[PDB]
């Protein structure tokens, strides 16, 4: 249910077989970084894209 | 007397407080009730074979563990008999034994369980009090010693009647050879004793590294 | 009118009995707090017993029904996740809060009103604890982290051997310093392995120049002892190779079976041979190894160790300089194991623990990892060495970390109680009643100290709010802010000069906390339970 979400976020193309998967369908990105929440836990955020 | 066709209608719909007050707790009523239904009853209505290796079984079954042995859980109240039984997962093992005092039988399969759950750390082990499930008064003379035996809320162990099928002397190997040829123990594993414990906790990932 | 099937409690009463609860919750924990403060024990249904003197794990162990008791119980779980110390303050701190803001809604006080003389003298006791109450540790050196772990694990087990403890709790805290990208050194702490073990006194706990398993050699042919040991690191089982499940063998000729079920076998058989010939002495793997395996190790004179713990791996094989592997298979499609991913240590050993025996890694090389092993009388009391062992770690990670440190002895609260009461008049008409309030309700910490040493707790107070009181108003004798409470004597006493600090963080936080707990719960002016 996210994937919809993560495409329109990033501007990933989804892949379902491996002979499509070329490098127009990848979503450039300048940071993709796990965060500690202060041992309260992980977070993982992807700041900063290409077309947003 | 005419009128008989009522539609009570406004009636139920303005008493609905009242009536579901009754409701709960006949509700509560019947879940406990029921959870007992499938064994009230139809159960009441209806040379290596000379065990060369009971004796040292027994002998290594003698050194239970470190800190003390523990002892049988026993249920205060069918409330707690029910919020005990509904809860954990299917992979939990339990066997239930209804008892009273002074009638024979009970001290030595109780001893049997309890050295048992002591080897047997999966199981959940427990004994409740005749009295306390309120089972018919049936039971209450002629069907005290029951082997009873529950996995995740449905039958695996149907032993009612243990005295005429091991005795009244019979030891931890008799009521465990009874129960494993029956496809009910678990496979037993090599467990260890650390010196006494290591985790503490494991929550937080802040481990290691050599960023230069 | 409402045909609700439930229960409804509305106005004062709700409010009476959300302070009932808190007032019950911090009642609980209130006789263990501080240096006279005396361990609780707890005993379940089954027959556990667990002795300790920590706020948090005894609002843990404890089944609670009330929702704002909850609210505090969990108010002190976050308070330990996210400090690791004070988690009893802060419960205190939250439930005096609610019990005086309730007293002032009594008074026909809007609890909006209430609400934001909170936040503005919440925000206030912050600024003022940044400006004037933090000791820099810059010129104070090692004796301010040994004196922050002896403050923090005063009113523990292990209390009066402090002079030890908190030397061993900063050497093992700086064994395991690493510093990270920005330049910020880190103190990841929990990497510390703490091992516990009944026997001798306090005094013989260790401190491990490496790394401590809780794990044995998987047979007793191997040695007990390697001097050069090349830790190899697996995260795989070393079994007979099992077909996996899409893959299925019949036979039509008999004459191959033979050969299938060797190769069965000689599949593990070559993959050991492979990690031994790199000159391999210790093997860990996070997976089983059974009898041909072990023998394949015991013929070479190497140690094999099963079912080691993942994380414990992960520690080992980054101290040491090995790497996991889930396979032994390269980029080139083949079976490989080369030596540059070998780890190395100084000497593996496998000591006798109060008849019981460890795996110690001693002196891991490209990095220095350590670990502890707490020795006490019985089990219960090693717990609750562990438990402060824990909180002393977090003190000292939180010094480190963060370089300010604040008096303790409730010197803190006393400065902030007069601070505010002073500058509560200068704002609002009826948020300075709630901040006076919030003045008022920091001196439960002080009051608690007292009562619980059994001294006179109105004139030990009275004499900290004259000493905090001069200090503010009197421009030349600012040394005064450290005055705190000497609990031994009964007298107030100079923390600083004393060594009795703590991380401002902790009191930063524990604020915070309890100031949006108490918010949380003075919101609620009504209660609806709806009947299961
Ligand atoms: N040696 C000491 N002299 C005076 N006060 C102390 C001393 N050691 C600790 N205290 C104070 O006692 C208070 C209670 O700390 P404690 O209850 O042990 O922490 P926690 O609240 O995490 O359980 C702390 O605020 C600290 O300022
Ligand atoms: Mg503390």
């Amino acid at each position: 249910e996210d994937i919809e979400f993560i495409c329109k976020t990033i501007g990933t193309k989804p892949v379902a077989h491996i002979d499509q998967f070329t490098a127009d369908m990848l979503g450039s990105a300048e940071l993709a970084e796990e965060v500690n929440l202060n041992g309260s836990g992980k977070l993982l955020k992807i700041t900063g894209c290409a077309s947003p | 007397l005419a009128g008989e066709g009522i539609s009570v209608n406004t009636g139920p719909k303005g008493v609905i407080n009242d009536w579901r007050r009754f409701k709960q707790l006949e509700t509560e009523q019947r879940e406990e009730q029921c959870r007992e239904m499938e064994r009230l009853i139809k159960k009441l209505s209806m040379f290596l074979q000379q065990y060369r290796k009971q004796r040292m079984e027994e002998m290594r079954q003698q050194l239970h563990k470190g800190p003390q042995f523990k002892q049988v859980f026993e249920i205060s109240s069918g409330e707690g008999f029910l919020d005990m039984i509904d809860k954990e997962q299917k992979s939990i093992v339990i066997m239930v034994h209804i008892y009273e005092d002074g009638i024979p039988g009970t001290e030595a399969m109780n001893g049997c369980m309890i050295c048992l759950a002591a080897e047997y750390p999966a199981v959940k082990f427990c004994k409740v009090k005749s009295s306390v499930i309120g089972a018919s008064s049936q039971f209450t003379r002629n069907a005290l010693p029951a082997l009873l035996i529950y996995k995740g809320g449905e039958l695996i162990g149907n032993f009612v009647r243990v005295t005429d099928q091991l005795g009244d002397d019979f030891f931890a190997v008799d009521l465990e050879a009874f129960l494993q040829e029956f496809g009910l123990l678990p496979e037993k594993e090599v467990l260890v004793l650390t010196s006494v414990r290591n985790s503490a906790t494991c929550h937080s990932e802040d481990s290691d590294l050599e960023i230069d | 009118p409402l045909s609700v099937f439930g229960d409804r409690s509305t106005g004062e009463t709700i409010r009476s009995q959300n302070v009932m609860a808190a007032a019950s919750i911090a009642n609980i924990v209130k006789s263990s707090l501080g240096p006279v403060g005396l361990d609780k024990m707890l005993v379940d249904d089954i027959g556990d017993v667990t002795i300790t003197n920590d706020g948090a794990t005894i609002l843990k162990l404890l089944e609670v029904e009330h929702p704002a008791a909850k609210v505090l119980c969990e108010l002190a779980d976050l308070q330990d996740k996210e400090v690791g110390d004070g988690t009893t303050s802060v419960v205190i701190i939250a439930a005096e809060l609610l019990k005086n803001a309730d007293e002032l809604v009594k008074q026909k006080i809007h609890p909006t009103s209430v609400i934001s003389g909170y936040r503005l003298a919440c925000k206030e006791a912050v600024r003022y604890i940044n400006e004037n109450l933090i000791v820099n540790t810059d010129e104070l050196g090692r004796d301010c982290l040994i004196n922050a772990a002896k403050t923090s694990m005063s009113s523990k087990i292990i209390g009066i051997n402090g002079d030890f403890f908190a030397n061993m709790v900063v050497d093992a805290v700086l064994a395991i310093k690493y510093t990270d990208i920005r330049g910020q050194p880190r103190y990841p702490v929990n990497s510390v392995n703490i091992l516990k073990a009944h026997g001798r006194s306090q005094m013989e706990s260790m401190l491990i120049s490496g790394y401590a398993l809780n794990c044995v050699v998987g047979s007793q042919g191997m040695p007990k002892r390697i001097v050069n040991a090349k830790i190899a690191c697996l995260d795989f089982s070393l079994q007979k190779t099992k077909m996996k499940l899409g893959v299925q063998v019949v036979i039509t000729d008999p004459e191959k079976l033979d050969q299938i079920r060797q190769r069965e076998s000689d599949i593990t058989k070559e993959r050991i041979q492979k990690i031994l010939a790199t000159g391999a002495n210790v093997i860990l793997t996070t997976g089983g190894i059974d009898d041909m395996c072990l023998k394949y190790f015991v013929e070479a004179g190497a140690m094999a160790v099963r079912r080691v713990l993942k994380r414990d791996l992960k520690r080992i094989a980054k101290a040491s300089g090995a790497t996991i592997l889930s396979t032994l298979a390269n980029l080139e499609g083949e079976e490989t194991f080369e030596a540059a991913m070998l780890g190395q240590a100084e000497e593996v050993v496998q000591e006798r623990i109060c008849d019981d025996e460890l795996i110690l890694i001693k002196n891991t090389k490209a990095r220095t990892s350590a670990s502890i092993i707490l020795r006490g009388a019985n089990d219960f009391m090693c717990d609750e060495m562990e438990r402060s062992l824990h909180d002393a770690l977090c003190v000292v990670k939180r010094v480190l970390e963060s370089k300010s440190v604040v008096p303790g002895g409730g010197a803190v609260e006393a400065a902030l109680s007069i601070y505010l009461e002073n500058y509560a008049t200068s704002m609002g008409s009826r948020e300075q009643l709630a901040i006076a309030e919030f003045a008022r309700s920091l001196l439960v910490i002080p009051n608690t100290l007292a009562v619980n040493a059994a001294q006179d707790s109105t004139d030990l107070v009275a004499k900290l709010r004259a000493f905090h009181n001069e200090a503010q108003v009197n421009p030349e004798r600012k040394n005064l802010k450290w005055i705190g409470l000497d609990l031994s004597n009964g007298k107030p006493r100079d923390n600083k000069q004393a060594g009795v600090f703590e991380p401002t963080i902790v009191k930063v936080k524990s604020l915070k906390f309890a100031t949006e707990a108490a918010i949380t719960i003075l919101r609620i002016d009504d209660l609806i339970k709806l009947h299961p």
